[PDB]
Formats: C-alpha cells, sequence, structure tokens
C-alpha cells in the first residue's frame, strides 16, 4: 500500500537477499543446502512476511534494510547467547 | 521469566525456531532475481546486516 516510489530503486533480489539472511538468522541453520530445503518456505514465509513490513514501515529501501539489519542483528546474537549460555 | 515480557520475543521465538530444525516444512523452497544494492555491497552487508 501507500506510493513509495523508492520500490523502483529496490530489486527482488535485494529483498529475497535480505530475506534470505533473516533465515540464516531466525533459523540457525546447520547446513547451507538447509536454506533452500521444504523448511525453507517456512523459514522464507517469515522472512518475506518480515520484510514485506519493514518494506512498507520504511521511505526507502536504504532504511527498511537498515532498520531490518538491526533486527536481524540483534536476533544473531541473542540466538548465540541463547545457545551458549545466558540461561 | 515470562515468556512473553516483550522484548523477550526474541528468546522465545529465536528458541523456537531453533528447535524448528527438527521439524518438517513445506515443499518449496526459495527464489530470486535482480540486482541493485547487495552486488557491490559485500563488506557492508557483510558487517551491518550481520552474516555471521
Amino acid at each position: 500500500g501507500v506510493r513509495k516510489g523508492w520500490h523502483e530503486h529496490v530489486t527482488q533480489d535485494l529483498r529475497s537477499h535480505l530475506v534470505h539472511k533473516l533465515v540464516q538468522a531466525i533459523f540457525p541453520t546447520p547446513d547451507p543446502a538447509a536454506l533452500k530445503d521444504r523448511r525453507m518456505e517456512n523459514l522464507v514465509a517469515y522472512a518475506k512476511k518480515v520484510e514485506g513490513d519493514m518494506y512498507e514501515s520504511a521511505n526507502s529501501r536504504d532504511e527498511y534494510y537498515h532498520l531490518l539489519a538491526e533486527k536481524i542483528y540483534k536476533i544473531q546474537k541473542e540466538l548465540e547467547e541463547k545457545r551458549r549460555s545466558r540461561l | 521469566g515470562s515468556m512473553s515480557h516483550y522484548g523477550n520475543q526474541t528468546l522465545q521465538d529465536l528458541l523456537t525456531s531453533d528447535s524448528l530444525s527438527h521439524s518438517d516444512g513445506g515443499g518449496s523452497g526459495g527464489g530470486s532475481g535482480g540486482g541493485s544494492l547487495e552486488c557491490d555491497m559485500e563488506s557492508i552487508i557483510r558487517s551491518e546486516l550481520m552474516d555471521a
């Protein structure tokens, strides 16, 4: 929704690329081939929906990509320490 | 201290998705195509988007 002409400055590859990393972050993948698996449609389904939220939340791809990168970043360190030892 | 709490979604959801390794899924995978920022974003994307 909303007319946001910056959509011409962002491609499917860019968005799907970020979304792919989202999966890497939401799903600590045991192998890169799990990223092209049937479980992947689910993982990427989340990633697409989340990226879509921030895509629409932002007023530039630069912005959407920045703020989304911040969320993924905190998630990755969250997962690492939660797995390592925090509780 | 609470599974909800707010802000604790990170821990919960990521733990749930951690255990999602032993889960099935659907049937499809993914797709891409294009090229604008990723192309020479290499070092920046690694650092800021976080490819650990």
